DNA sequence: TTTTTTCGGGGGGGCCCCGGGG
DNA sequence: CCCCGGGGCCCCCCCGGC
């Protein structure tokens, strides 16, 4: 069959402010720039699916209404953005002349800013404070970090968060009712817990499970989506005998295809992150997880020395 | 590239169609089904070696566009250039224009999409976001540490099992009728034991097995052809060395091994790998004594996979085995 | 020097059709058989398809016993091809079950030989029947001006639109710094049939291209005075350069309409 | 005709006055008193320096963090004085060419627009490069340029950068009078913000200003920024909602070398309720802010603690112990890394090898000054001496047998006996028959000193040679210099 | 002068004055030198192995080998690095020294030794046999010290092209080297020389360059301390008799290099004190013995053996010091800043000592 | 209160030289 | 026959985890 079926994170793409769930008070603040106006340059950061390109284009669409297409100039990843762009084409959108109405601006959009070069980083500070009066700039990224600390000084910072479970199963409940899909509670408390707060990762699971199954309960969606690894890897890592460790690595890690070195990484990332267990102790795991991981980087995969590493955690548990 | 009966086994059993893919029954009934409705998502599969990931993609490819769907799809992997001048100029300009052939979506197959740079893996982005309405993507991997998490949010996951018993045994069932061989119950027990779920091994070992026969038309392929083409220790030689190190002296348990080792030129790492399977069975009433066990055994794992004197390796192995099996008295 | 023997009897013309569309394919596989050479090749980004047909009008002589793969690199084709002068002719040769190409430049007149060789290479194409479409609108205008107005309307955007109306045809471009349109009318002079511009409409068409093939494509202007553009919506764009005894077709796929 | 409530309040309230300028008051009179000094130091050929001692740099550079108003500060002063600016940044191409052609044709060139303007100083140029520290690239990047041109200019120069202890800013260490820029004081900035508020219609507690700067580390722009997009909506800033608008408009900041070794080796983050607070992620992450000399400082500053974190039983030195041979194990690590391999998946693990459980190990509380690594300049100098030691033994390879650690651990210190010792023993008379031994092994006066400083503990050489008589030395020189030599190495 | 270490080298086998076994069996494999196989030579330093190479190499083609050249090589890196190579030739032989190249040896084993090993030899150099010689030698000193790389690349060059060169290799240890070298390598031990042999060799110096001698127990004592180094007993031997005004006494002292006497310094400080203070100024001796090109293998082992002769320690200090010595030494091989396990070394046996 | 090693990728400056126009 | 535009190498400089 040559047709598609749009995805339903398209179709349901927000249009405007109103839409986006989660991150109130950013989302009303937007929602009073549009309304009033005098838009600042501003950094958008967060994790991955929560609705910073869906806020960023549903404002800059809001503000300027159908001179969009004259007063927009949208560059992301996939584009090129190089010193050479920076200086010239950014520079002249920056300098052209564009009527517009009497509190409005033109927007540049870097999208996913945080891959940029810091030579454009920096060559974007005098053509951000020259322009200012006709021209603001708007980043979206993952990590603030990679933002240069010029750009920040001159940007307003608008950090957003995971969105909780509630506001995925009013969205969840709002495309279902749209969709006229069948589900059950269970199917969609399942859908929420694997989506671990990403939007899109929660409509592409339900849009797989209405597809491959139609009725959207925990039986299906746990045939769509896998058990988190890493959650079986906590468990793993926390068990009290070290046969259950064993086996727990035998049977759900080893058997179900998952490779050493993505074992090991997994289980060096949940020990950092294992807040109930004291820190010395997470810090001897640490290094028992490194030694492994690097025999591991030297080739030798094997379930032995993974069964070797459990063991030796469980000695320095005990 | 005479005639198909020149390739090798794993080349010349290539699945051709979505029915030839054994062992991955729920995936490909799930893409199946997804093809036929056409609802299609953006794909990635997820897997060990050799499980049927690159001929599951192709036969979908095929099951969608047909006999030329070389022409109708873009393939990229490892050994060809995938960076982030690529991803911008190649693959955006094949996912924004219309088929030449027919007038279809367009498909994207990124194989061993875990050795593209992180850059290349940003720059994708919003090129699948962008031209979702006419594309799809499709990902294929052996380690999901190397996939971007932003990439791992726009893609719906499949994950490809090792290979069931049952899958394997049909398998080689279709291979010895095409090829008229004969393989006895034991042999294929222990073809599908040392496989570990990789159909490649099993052909790679049934293509060598036959090339062992005398004549091939009649002779069979017992567990001893195995063995021997493999040159992997028999279960009575695991077995023997094992009581042998539990339950004699230094020196009858040194000569045990060193006479097993030698009669068929077997390797130490073999046995060692063999008696860590036999003891994973056993029943131990201290946890000292598997604790030592694995650490001390994986100790020399790595001393051999770096070289080292082979007799002092044996002789450590004896000596961990003897000293953790010490702590189950007391 | 038994199976394929085909005398150019000027090297520059094989030189400029290899030239045409160097820049568009690399690997291309050359089928010779009685009737005279055929090719297809699809480019890397599977955007454009060239179809490149020589017959045997177009060679001093010409035998092929039985039909024959030839699979070349056209960047090693080329820089041989450089090495010949204008005043050789150029013969192609290849033997049964061959795994090189020899091309023999020869200048009777000086008395010199110059032999060189390529090898061949293992790729696995079949040729891809393009089958016939009726087409909506078809053109055909000089081949300069085509190429002065893409080069033109490239230095303002990546994308162009040529829009086909009744006794009318446009070219437009849209970029950062500005836009630009050129629009040109069937016009015919009996004194200079050359400059002549016709177009035959049955169903208005708009579609939109890439600049980067376009300004590939025109490349092959060399080759013919005139090029004939076929335009029907849902099909690919046919660009046509006709040679003596042969062709060179350039089927250049839309950008989606979203 | 563009409205001025479309209009940024950082463009809206700029300083339109040298006087206007909050903080830094010193470094501003500083940069005025140079810039109207330069005619009188360009008569005296910049020899004659003043009493503040700014006579003998011809271009200031003025240097300090982001925001504090470093542009504008050069800006006014180069207007008050009448001089015409010809001003550059890192929007514009500056390299070794466009440097080479554009700016350097202007250093010595009387301003046009100048000229058809009109002071005495309204033809010259007051070239203003700044963000230096965008200049990214080596010799070919420019710096190399202006820092030459630093040292040649018929004109006043100025350069302004963020961060001058940078290695692409070492060409410009001594070209320049230095100038600092420092985060200004919170009451300099509360009349401003005072001001601003009044005009803007809304609430500010003026004891909020304080904690307001402190969120922004001495930031007026970013604090007008804040001041906007609070005032957007909350028009009441009270003491309800300090910590959400504190929290929310922290920026993150990279620490430096020297902060980050303070903060890992504090004690406090390594008890359980400052590891609940400050967790190992952000420990990591602090390693991460600067993964180059994280490990070198935590290595050099491990050692000069009193630990707080110490076990019941365990002594400072078995801490230090164990720290050390974790900084081993982190070494090892780092070689990993940095190979052929390239195994830079393993730079987390380096993180707790190299810095945070040795700092967790001894932490506590500083029993002095955090020391910059003493690693960098000990390798330098060991680079040199066995560049030293290699053209030493491959200027005596015919005559030895042995290799260039041979060479070291056994004939250098025989050849003391008969290259040093002589002269200390005979004097002047020792001099044909050391020569004699520096013909039989191809060795120069170069050689000869190069090799007398190889020795250490009791037979160093410098106050030994230094108390020779200068007529030996003399002497040993001329007859060195009268006389044809044996040469080795003759590449042709 | 040159010194008489060097003046007095032997340059024929014949010359040879001590291992007599070994100049047999150096005289058998240059019988017959047209078959001779690739040569590592192994022993400790300052035995007389190069020396041993050349008199082989002198026999095997003749005087000529001693005249020696030095001519400079250029390298290019993948990065554009020009790097300069001393190499000293002879009109029958080359000597090469990779580790000057450091990571990059690599290089010279993959283009100058490839490229002298693909170039046949047209060169009628006649022969005992009457036949001209037909394969160029080439030495590769401190072999020990080359990457695992190089030495990886070293292998397929020297099966393919054996009938063009032959190498000979000197190493104080094969520990370092890959198994399929030494499985390629003729393996020859270079034992030291006896107390007695040094002795004569040092009473054949005295009676050449005229020294006074009070009596032969000075020789003894000076071939004692040199524990079995021959290039230090003659050095020593020449410094003590430029110190005495060319006249040894019987209380003559023995003369210790300055880096020896540094490190019995801090011996003597880390078993004196033992805590935080005294381990930063072990860091600061340890640096300035690293400054001045003392390696950081020869400092540990001078360290570790110069602690285990303190009359003070009991023999569980002596084992917890030799374990921590063996750790310490194979971190260092496998590491990069040598400081580093140098100090956690230190402070392993300072607390070892409480 | 100052300043190091390696592949591979990516970027960015600098020519070089073929082709095409006048 | 000579000058100018613009493709193609060549060289060098900086990153690298979540
Ligand atoms: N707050 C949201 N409300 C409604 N839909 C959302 C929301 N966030 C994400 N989605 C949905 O998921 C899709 C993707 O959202 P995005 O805005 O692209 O997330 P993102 O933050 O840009 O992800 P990254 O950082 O680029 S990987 C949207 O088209 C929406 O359909
Ligand atoms: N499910 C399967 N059914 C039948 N044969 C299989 C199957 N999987 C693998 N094989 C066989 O092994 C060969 C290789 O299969 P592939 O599809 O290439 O596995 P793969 O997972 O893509 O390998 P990687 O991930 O590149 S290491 C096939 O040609 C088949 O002959
Ligand atoms: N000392 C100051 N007094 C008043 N306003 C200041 C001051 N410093 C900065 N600002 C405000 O912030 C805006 C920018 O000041 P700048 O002169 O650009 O500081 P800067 O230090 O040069 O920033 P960098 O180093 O280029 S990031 C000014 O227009 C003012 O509105
Ligand atoms: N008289 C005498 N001196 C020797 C002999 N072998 C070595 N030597 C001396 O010992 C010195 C050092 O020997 P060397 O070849 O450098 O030892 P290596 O470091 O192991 O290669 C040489 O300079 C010789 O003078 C020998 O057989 N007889
Ligand atoms: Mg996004
Ligand atoms: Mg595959
Ligand atoms: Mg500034």
């Amino acid at each position: 069959t040559l047709s598609l079926q749009l995805p339903w994170v398209e179709k349901y793409r927000p249009q405007v402010l109103s839409d986006i769930v989660g991150n109130k008070e950013t989302i009303d603040r937007l929602q009073q720039i549009a309304k009033d106006g005098n838009m600042p340059h501003m950094i958008i950061s967060g994790m991955p699916g929560i609705g910073k390109t869906t806020s960023v284009h549903c404002l800059a669409h809001e503000l300027l209404g159908r001179s969009y297409a004259d007063g927009v100039l949208e560059l992301n990843a996939s584009d090129d953005r190089g010193i050479d762009v920076v200086r010239n084409q950014i520079k002249h959108f920056a300098q052209k002349k564009l009527h517009l109405p009497p509190g409005k601006h033109k927007i540049v959009i870097l999208d996913e800013a945080d891959s940029m070069t810091a030579g454009a980083q920096q060559a974007l500070r005098r053509t951000m404070e020259l322009y200012s009066n006709s021209t603001r700039f708007a980043f979206a990224c993952n990590q603030s970090n990679k933002i240069i600390e010029p750009l920040q000084s001159r940007c307003a910072i608008l950090r957003y968060s995971k969105l909780s479970d509630e506001d995925v199963l009013k969205r969840l409940l709002q495309i279902i009712k749209l969709e006229d899909v069948k589900y059950t509670n269970d199917g969609l408390e399942a859908i929420i817990f694997t989506a671990e707060g990403d939007m899109r990762q929660a409509i592409n699971n339900l849009q797989s499970t209405v597809a491959g199954h139609g009725l959207v309960n925990a039986d299906n969606v746990f045939k769509i989506v896998d058990s988190p690894h890493p959650l079986i890897v906590k468990k793993m890592l926390l068990a009290s005998n070290l046969e259950d460790s064993i086996q727990i690595l035998r049977t759900d890690l080893w058997k179900k295809g998952y490779s050493s070195i993505d074992i090991v990484t997994t289980s060096f990332r949940v020990t950092k992150n294992l807040a109930q267990v004291k820190e010395s102790v997470r810090l001897e795991m640490i290094k028992e997880i490194g030694l492994t991981h690097m025999r591991i980087l030297e080739g030798v995969g094997t379930y032995l020395q993974l069964a070797s590493m459990l063991a030796k955690i469980h000695k320095l548990n005990n | 590239k005479r005639s198909k009966e020149n390739l090798p086994w794993v080349e010349k059993y290539r699945p051709e169609t979505l029915d030839e893919v054994y062992g991955q029954n729920e995936v490909i009934t799930t893409v199946r089904k997804f093809v036929d409705e056409g609802k299609l998502p953006h794909l990635l599969f997820y897997g060990p070696p050799g499980t049927g990931k690159t001929s599951t993609i192709v036969a979908l490819a095929r099951e969608i566009y047909g006999k030329n769907y070389s022409n109708m799809v873009l393939e990229l992997n490892a050994s060809d250039d995938r960076g982030i001048d690529v991803v911008r100029n190649q693959i955006k300009d094949f996912a924004s224009t219309r088929q030449i052939f027919s007038k279809g979506f367009k498909l994207i197959i990124l194989d061993e999409a875990d050795a593209m740079t992180n850059a290349a893996q940003n720059a994708l982005r919003r090129v699948i976001e962008r031209y979702t309405k006419n594309t799809r993507f499709c990902v294929l991997a052996n380690y999901a540490h190397k996939l971007t998490p932003a990439l791992l949010s726009r893609c719906t996951r499949f994950r490809f099992q090792p290979l069931p018993q049952e899958a394997i045994e049909r398998r080689i069932a279709n291979v010895l009728v095409h090829e008229k061989l004969k393989l006895s119950p034991n042999a294929e027990k222990a073809l599908i034991e040392l496989s570990n779920g990789d159909m490649r091994r099993v052909l790679n070992v049934l293509q060598s097995c036959k090339a062992t026969l005398d004549n091939p038309d009649e002779d069979e392929i017992s567990d001893d052809v195995i063995y021997e083409c493999c040159g992997a220790p028999r279960p009575s030689d695991l077995k023997a060395v094992l009581k042998s190190i539990l339950e004699d002296d230094w020196g009858t348990a040194h000569y045990t091994l060193n006479k097993v080792r030698s009669a068929k030129g077997l390797a130490l790492i073999d046995l060692i790998e063999g008696i860590v399977k036999i003891l994973e069975d056993y029943e131990l009433q201290n946890e000292e004594t598997r604790v030592h066990l694995l650490t001390k055994l994986a100790d020399i794992e790595y001393s051999i996979s770096k070289g080292g004197n082979d007799q002092i390796q044996g002789s450590a192995v004896i000596g961990a085995i003897k000293a953790s099996f010490e702590n189950e008295t007391k | 020097a038994s199976m394929l023997e085909a005398k150019f009897e000027e090297a520059s013309l094989f030189k400029r059709i290899i030239d045409g569309f160097k820049d568009c394919v690399q690997l291309v596989n050359f089928q010779c058989k009685e009737d005279g050479i055929i090719a297809q090749a699809v480019d890397d980004s599977r955007v454009l398809l060239v179809s490149l047909e020589i017959g045997v009008e177009a060679f001093q002589e010409y035998r092929c016993d039985h039909p024959v793969t030839l699979g070349m690199d056209l960047t090693s084709l080329s820089k041989i091809l450089r090495c010949g002068n204008n005043t050789d002719t150029l013969t192609l040769i290849a033997d049964n079950t061959p795994d090189s190409i020899i091309l023999l430049f020869e200048d009777t007149k000086k008395d010199r030989i110059a032999e060189y060789s390529l090898k061949l290479m293992d790729i696995d194409a079949d040729f891809l029947k393009i089958e016939e479409l009726q087409y909506d609108s078809t053109l055909s205008l000089p081949s300069s001006e085509f190429s002065k107005i893409v080069r033109d309307l490239s230095q303002l955007s990546d994308s162009i639109n040529i829009m086909i109306t009744k006794e009318t045809i446009k070219f437009v471009a849209d970029g950062d710094i500005g836009s630009g349109s050129v629009i040109i009318k069937p016009f015919v002079d009996m004194e200079h049939p050359e400059t002549s511009i016709k177009l035959e409409m049955d169903q208005p068409v708009d579609l939109t291209f890439g600049a980067k093939y376009l300004l590939d494509i025109i490349k092959g202007s060399s080759l013919s005075d005139r090029v004939g553009i076929r335009l029907s919506s849902e099909a690919p764009a046919l660009f046509q350069f006709d040679l003596k005894s042969g062709f060179l077709q350039f089927f250049l796929a839309p950008k989606f309409n979203d | 005709v563009v409205r001025e409530e479309d209009k940024l309040w950082t463009v809206k309230y700029a300083p339109t006055n040298l006087q206007q300028v909050c903080g830094n008051k010193g470094s501003v009179m500083k940069l005025k008193n140079w810039l109207a000094n330069w005619e009188n130091s360009k008569k005296n050929s910049f020899k004659h320096a003043g009493k503040d001692g700014s006579g003998v740099f011809r271009a200031a550079m003025l240097y300090g963090p982001p925001g504090i108003g470093k542009t504008t500060a050069a800006h006014l002063v180069a207007q008050e004085l009448g001089y015409d600016i010809l001003e550059q940044n890192a929007s514009d191409v500056r390299s070794k060419t466009l440097l080479n052609a554009g700016v350097k044709n202007a250093l010595d060139n009387m301003s046009v627009v100048g000229y058809f303007k009109h002071n005495l100083n309204g033809k010259h140029f007051v070239i203003i490069m700044d963000e230096v520290d965008g200049m990214s690239g080596g010799d070919r990047g420019g710096v190399g340029q202006l820092a030459q041109f630093c040292r040649k200019t018929s004109t006043p120069l100025i350069l302004i950068c963020n961060e001058r202890n940078l290695p692409k800013m070492r060409p410009f260490d001594r070209v320049c009078l230095d100038i600092q820029f420092r985060r200004p004081d919170a009451n300099s900035i509360k009349s401003r913000l005072m001001t601003i508020a009044i005009r803007e219609k809304f609430k500010l507690d003026p004891n909020v200003i304080d904690r307001l700067i402190q969120t922004t580390r001495g930031d007026i722009r970013q604090v007008i920024n804040l001041l906007s997009t609070i005032s957007t909506t909350t028009k009441t800033i009270n003491h309800e909602n300090i910590n959400e608008i504190s929290k929310a408009w922290e920026k993150n900041i990279a620490l430096k070398p020297f902060d980050i070794a303070h903060k890992m080796l504090d004690g406090q983050i390594y008890s359980d309720i400052g590891s609940r607070n400050f967790t190992l992620n952000d420990k990591i992450a602090l390693y991460f802010d600067d993964f180059d000399f994280t490990p070198l400082m935590i290595q050099e500053n491990y050692l000069s603690t009193r630990p707080s974190v110490l076990k019941p039983g365990q002594s400072h030195l078995e801490a230090v112990a164990e720290a050390a041979n974790c900084i081993s194990l982190g070494d090892i690590v780092e070689k990993k890394i940095r190979s052929s391999e390239q195994l830079w998946s393993l730079l987390p693990l380096h993180a707790v090898l190299s810095s945070v459980y040795p700092a967790s190990k001894v932490a506590g509380h500083m029993a002095g000054r955090i020391n910059f690594t003493a690693w960098l300049g000990q390798n330098s100098k060991s680079a040199k001496y066995y560049r030293l030691l290699q053209e030493i033994h491959y200027h005596t390879r015919l005559g030895t047998s042995t290799d260039k650690i041979g060479l070291r651990l056994d004939y250098l210190p025989t050849f003391r006996k008969r290259l040093l010792d002589p002269f200390l023993k005979q004097g002047a008379d020792a001099i044909s028959s050391v020569i004699e031994v520096m013909d039989d092994y191809y060795l120069t006066k170069e050689d000869w000193d190069s090799i007398m400083e190889f020795f250490v503990g009791p037979d160093v050489t410098t106050a030994i040679i230094k108390k020779i008589p200068a007529t030996v030395k003399s002497g040993f020189t001329r007859k060195y210099n009268s006389m044809t030599h044996p040469v080795a190495i003759y590449r042709t | 002068m040159s010194l008489w270490v060097d003046k007095y080298r032997p340059k024929s086998l014949n010359a040879l004055s001590h291992n007599e076994e070994l100049t047999n069996f150096l005289k058998s494999l240059s019988d017959q030198p047209r078959d001779l196989p690739h040569l590592l030579l192994y022993g400790p330093n300052g035995t007389g192995k190069k020396t041993r190479c050349m008199a082989l190499l002198e026999s095997i083609f003749g005087p000529g080998v001693y005249r020696l050249k030095i001519d400079v090589r250029q390298f290019v890196t993948a990065s554009n690095r020009k790097l300069e190579l001393n190499v000293v030739s002879s009109p029958y032989h080359l000597e090469i020294t990779p580790s000057d190249m450091g990571n990059n040896d690599r290089i010279v084993i993959q283009e100058l030794l490839k490229e002298v090993a693909q170039m046949e030899q047209v060169d009628f150099q006649d022969s005992k046999d009457g036949l001209a010689h037909r394969y160029k030698c080439v030495i590769i000193n401190e072999a020990n010290s080359l990457t695992k790389d190089a030495q990886a690349a070293l292998r397929r060059t020297m099966e393919k092209y054996s009938k063009n060169i032959r190498l000979i290799m000197v190493c104080d240890s094969m520990s370092p080297i890959i198994a399929p070298i030494k499985s390629r390598c003729l393996l020859i031990r270079c034992p030291a020389p006896s107390d007695s042999e040094i002795s004569t060799i040092l009473s054949d110096v005295v009676t050449n360059e005229r020294i006074q001698l009070e009596t032969k127990d000075i020789l003894k004592r000076i071939a004692q301390a040199s524990n079995g180094n021959l290039r230090v007993s003659l050095l020593m031997l020449e410094s003590m008799a430029l110190n005495n005004e060319l006249a040894l006494k019987s209380s003559s002292p023995i003369i210790k290099p300055d880096w020896i006497i540094v490190i019995h310094k801090l011996t003597r400080k880390i078993v004196k004190e033992r805590s935080v203070n005294s381990l930063i100024e072990c860091r600061a001796v340890l640096y300035d013995l690293l400054a001045h090109c003392i390696p950081a293998n020869i400092i540990l082992k001078e360290l570790t053996f110069s602690l285990l002769d303190v009359e003070t320690l009991n023999t569980t200090n002596k084992s917890s010091i030799i374990e921590y010595s063996s750790v310490f030494d194979e971190r260092l091989s496998l590491g990069n800043k040598a400081i580093f396990h140098l100090e956690g070394f230190i402070a392993k046996v300072m607390c070892c000592l409480d």
